[PDB]
């Protein structure tokens, strides 16, 4: 029934038998000798990068709308991964996203968890431009909004347009999963490295965006927990960085 | 030696042309995941359908949620619509309809999935009725039962699939066609009520997904009507 | 079980489209009126933009055809008999010198391929290969220009295609000769990756992805309101 | 070590006359990537804690009266007051916060001329 | 371990360069204004000179392309309708007769290949083989013309390439028709020997190697002065 | 039958052309020694580097001589510079830098040789420290020791080779790049003093050579910035 996973020898996690979605059909892997536009052979840190990094839990309530995290920025302050981000210049890594809810049999709702590659976002004032502080915090979820935003340098946050200007109903085209509290309680997404160049800077490029959006609102009875906690866990897979030594 | 069509520029011609930049070596291609070989792959993906677009919900997230009320609904209709992607207001903005809108001719079979977002302790039944192109929508539950129907129990099962077929006189339908009441109807009826124990919410939601089946054909590519302005940006 | 061959990427994206119409004079005037310039991009024609932004990455060759039509100009001292008009079309690769005026030195640079074309013949055509540093063009780029997380947002320098500049070779002493240029653009050997949902809101800016909130669909009368109805008749009795 | 030199003497002018001062830095104080000038003009009431006037040489500190305007790009750095006051007696420094160490200025007394 | 194919002699020296721009009239005037002349050499365009003087000996074929553009001339008695302009381009090998005027006899010599070109067509091209007595061209020659150790210093007679002369074939009775010539020069099948250090001082003379003393490099602040520095920040704490 | 790119003159085209002088027999080629097949051969040659260009020595021969003073220098720095050929004032005028300046893109590893011009009776040590692209130059001897360093003894050995490698995020650097403090630094420190017997001179000189390693790549040929005038000579 239950299964335990031990990555990095320092992290323990528990899961039940559930369907897993492997990205675009491919599995994360190291860089072969076929593709390269550089010289120094990449160093391959795996002792500490490959471990479960559990982010803070969030509260799903009746009037909540959704959240998004920008990756790889979400792991800027997360242990040795942040140190490798700071010390090196080029980088490549795939991820494994676990999302778990904790709701009884008396709650109800329906969530969509997607992984949008290159999710460029618009601005509230169509004339101005966004800034780096409004796009994403370090490791804190950025909330969507029910109504129209009116800031100057703030990302438009109407939920049904998803900030990208497209219908929210068609987001299923990307790697995704449905968490229906009636049947399911967890989701797993394995995302490889997707870009037009083999390596890129971690602080410059946002590889992708993780969005959690409820389509069916949360409902319950008076004598019940007012919220449902959502826990997100990330474990980098097949990380690479450039070389710092002379040829 | 020189035919009449010798020295013209036909915009849909395919001839080789001199290379502006010979002696230039392009960058070899890498293996980026997710290559697209056909637009049909974009159409065989389930996308949530805004059934509940009643002019108070078009500018809200309530468009997608089909409301199922408890209480005591005798035999009232839950929802109903017409099967015409690309032209019906319900389907024209989903992935399937927006792919179909690019092509003047199209044909195939459409797959529908219904999912019950409700408490794990809720029990009930619904009747899903489908009427052929030449008929009329059922007016009450008994007429719907006597046609083509399926009884869906939300206690035993959570999702119900229904593959609307394609029976047409020709072999290609058109987006710009005036063929109302000739496209087929799908309705849902209250076979019984929604029964819940003390502590569960009395009302639930149904979500509807629509997508492509194995067989489709598209012909005569043309400009979409969704974009309006012909002005150039800046 | 009919054919799907018309929905392939090649048959869907290899349609020639008119992407620029300009005009330029052949005699005295403001210098900026004596040549025509265009920076190659796919973000100014909304109909072509909506087609290219179904995919995240693209890789294709460019085929460019120029249709040039000239006419005489009203005024005084009309030319009684002119031999022929010749036009110069220059493609500037990314990083090449770019003219700031007609009769400049950049017009005679050896690194810029040029076409000299005389009135009366078939339209001039050229083909540019996949000219880029990366391994694909990217329609959507989430990131910055500098690593300081500041600069222009959404701009990538790996998808520059150059410029096109057109002018009159001849020097005209009698009268003016206005000319009109139309540019027809076509992708070839197209490859696309990572499909995306098509846009819903109207475009507001060629450089940005900014938008106004728009309703997800068209309104309907009621949830159980099927489209219209039919009156009683001979079949319905 | 990176230091900066203020004017050779004090203001030594009348009350109510606009004063212009400059701070000569011994090295470049502009970071070309950010186009930021790392220097500020300070002010210390005798017996109390100091307090600057303008930081970054182009952004006046909140709560500072509109009389003080700091300028200067690159190595040079200037400041102007359109109304000198007798109750603003202090010691004016031009401190730099570009790199280690955070060296102060040279000092400027507001003397008596009346 | 990336490619070096772009640094080869062929890919380094076979770039077409504009090496001459001249003009000439088609009607009455000073005779020297009615034809264009150029002695073929690589010592007048400093950018091409700096590239050829990395090697002591060279051996290549010449490809020459002529771009000719004509316009009407203001004045009185303008031509109302002219049929077409034809141009004559003549290459004179070393030792052949050289015109001293237009409408001369040397224009009709059978030893001088000529091209007759009409307005409106593609630019005229010719190719000259390695025409010399020796076995290579020499960019640098240390020696004299005569054996008396006197004469012109640094001149070698083994690297003559001829002349190019252009004129108007037509005889014009109504008006003047000024024309402009541009010459594009390209080496092919290049072979180079004995590399040399590239020049530091600016050029002062096309015939000489004379120079002014110049500093060996650009000045620096101090011997242990590394370039600039960085301010304290979040990384540097 | 006639494509749009049929009748144009593209300056970077490679087509055969009619021969102006057929029936002419060219002189057969002889075997001249020293043929060049690539420009990289001009870059793999050691050339003296003007490290000491302090505005009093640019117009003198003192530019090349790195001065080593005797006396008692505790731990002071002998010299130091930044590893950016083609753009740094030190390297842009050597053979390597002047070859690199012709190409917009380039990459590879750079080899440095240090030679001690001093009396055969002189003894001492130096510390050669190299810092990676993202770091800061060492400020004192102890910081330099804790990094990447080599201790060079001028009594046992006369010349010291040091191959600066290439670790970069992309695969091609640019001459016209604004990437200061991101290129790497090389410094030399006084590990001990210079010790001489009675009769030898107390001060010496170091000569520095820089050249190419086995692996380089160059791309996008362009005009050099060293030549300025566009005027034609006479």
């Amino acid at each position: 029934r239950v299964r335990s996973i031990t990555l990095g020898n320092s992290t323990i996690t528990t899961q039940e038998c559930a369907n897993v979605v492997v990205g675009y059909g491919v599995w994360p892997s190291y860089l072969q000798d076929n593709e390269a536009t550089a010289e120094d052979q990449p160093t391959q840190p795996d002792v500490a990068t490959c471990r479960f990094y559990t982010l803070d839990s969030i509260q799903w309530q009746k009037e909540s709308d959704g959240w998004w995290w920008k990756f790889p920025e979400a792991l800027k302050n997360m242990g040795l991964f942040g140190q490798n981000m700071e010390y090196h210049y080029l980088g490549r890594s795939g991820y494994t996203i676990h999302v778990q809810c904790n709701a009884s049999k008396f709650h109800q709702g329906c969530l969509l968890v997607v992984c949008v590659p290159e999710a460029e976002m618009g601005c509230s004032d169509v004339e101005r431009e966004v800034v780096a502080a409004s796009l994403s915090s370090e490791d804190t979820a950025k909330s969507f909004s029910r109504t129209e935003s009116n800031g100057q340098h703030t990302v438009q946050t109407v939920v049904y347009n998803a900030g990208m200007g497209v219908g929210v109903g068609n987001l299923t085209i990307f790697p995704h999963q449905w968490i229906n509290l009636r049947t399911n309680n967890s989701a797993t997404i394995v995302m490889p490295y997707i870009n037009s160049v083999p390596m890129d800077n971690m602080f410059r490029h946002y590889n992708f965006t993780l969005m959690i959006i409820p389509f069916a609102k949360l409902e319950y009875t008076e004598q019940a927990s007012n919220y449902v906690p959502i826990t997100v866990t990330v474990a980098p897979m097949c990380a690479e960085y450039n070389g710092l030594r002379l040829a | 030696m020189l035919t009449p069509g010798s020295n013209q520029f036909l915009t849909s011609d395919d001839f080789q042309s001199p290379s502006a930049m010979p002696q230039f070596d392009v960058t070899p291609e890498m293996k980026i995941p997710g290559e697209v070989h056909n637009l049909m792959e974009i159409a065989e993906v389930d996308s949530v359908v805004p059934v509940n677009n009643t002019k108070e919900n078009i500018n809200s997230m309530e468009a997608y949620r089909i409301p199922v009320t408890g209480g005591d609904q005798l035999h009232t209709q839950v929802f109903g619509f017409q099967m015409q992607p690309g032209l019906n207001s319900v389907f024209k903005r989903t992935l399937l309809g927006e792919i179909l809108n690019y092509y003047a001719h199209w044909s195939g079979s459409v797959k529908l999935t219904f999912v019950f977002c409700g408490s794990a302790m809720a029990t009930g039944k619904f009747l899903l009725a489908y009427s052929p192109p030449g008929a009329s929508p059922p007016q009450n539950r008994k007429q719907a039962m006597l046609g083509t129907h399926v009884i869906w129990d939300v206690g035993l099962q959570s999702s119900c699939v229904l593959c609307i077929p394609w029976i047409s006189q020709t072999h290609y339908r058109l987006v710009q066609q005036d063929e109302y009441t000739s496209a087929g109807y799908v309705t849902c009826w209250y076979q019984t009520g929604l029964i819940v124990p003390p502590g569960a919410p009395p009302s639930c939601t149904i979500l509807c997904f629509a997508s492509a089946c194995n067989d489709f054909s598209v012909r005569n590519l043309r400009d979409t009507p969704f974009i309006e302005q012909t002005q150039l940006l800046q | 079980y009919h054919s799907r061959t018309e929905s392939s990427i090649e048959n869907f994206l290899c349609r020639a489209a008119c992407v620029y119409i300009a005009t330029y004079a052949s005699a005295g005037g403001t210098p900026t009126e004596r040549y025509a310039s265009w920076r190659i991009n796919t973000r100014q024609m909304v109909q072509l933009r909506r087609k290219f932004e179904l995919f995240t990455y693209l890789r294709f060759d460019m085929e460019i055809t120029f249709v040039i039509t000239s006419t005489q100009d009203p005024g005084t001292q009309l030319a009684q008999d002119m031999p022929v008009l010749t036009h110069q079309i220059m493609y500037i690769p990314p990083g090449g010198p770019v003219p700031n005026s007609a009769t400049d030195f950049a017009w005679q640079s050896s690194t810029n391929p040029s076409i000299f074309w005389t009135e009366g013949c078939a339209p001039a055509r050229m083909s540019v290969p996949f000219i880029s540093i990366g391994n694909a063009y990217s329609n959507f780029y989430d990131g910055w220009s500098h690593f300081t997380q500041e600069g222009v947002y959404g701009f990538n320098s790996l998808n520059n295609m150059g410029h096109i500049y057109v002018r009159h070779v001849n020097e005209q002493s009698l009268g003016v000769s206005t000319s009109t240029l139309r540019v027809y653009f076509k992708p070839k050997h197209v490859r696309a990756w990572v499909p995306r949902p098509p846009r819903l809101s109207p475009y507001v800016k060629s450089s940005n992805v900014n938008f106004k909130p728009t309703a997800v669909t068209t309104e309907r009368k009621d949830i159980n309101d099927v489209g219209t109805l039919r009156p009683v008749g001979y079949t319905n009795h | 070590y990176i230091e900066a030199s203020q004017s050779p003497s004090s203001l030594a002018v009348s009350v109510g006359e606009k004063v212009t001062m400059s701070c000569k830095s011994s090295q470049s104080l502009l970071y070309s990537s950010n186009q930021k000038n790392y220097l500020a003009w300070f002010q210390q009431k005798p017996g109390q804690s100091p307090k600057l006037l303008i930081y970054w040489a182009s952004t006046r500190e909140s709560g500072v009266p509109d009389r003080f305007t700091g300028s200067g790009s690159g190595t040079d750095f200037t400041l102007t007051i359109s109304s000198v006051k007798a109750e603003d007696l202090a010691v004016y420094y031009c401190q730099q916060y570009y790199s280690y160490p955070y060296t102060f200025g040279g000092g400027t007394k507001l003397k008596i001329k009346r």
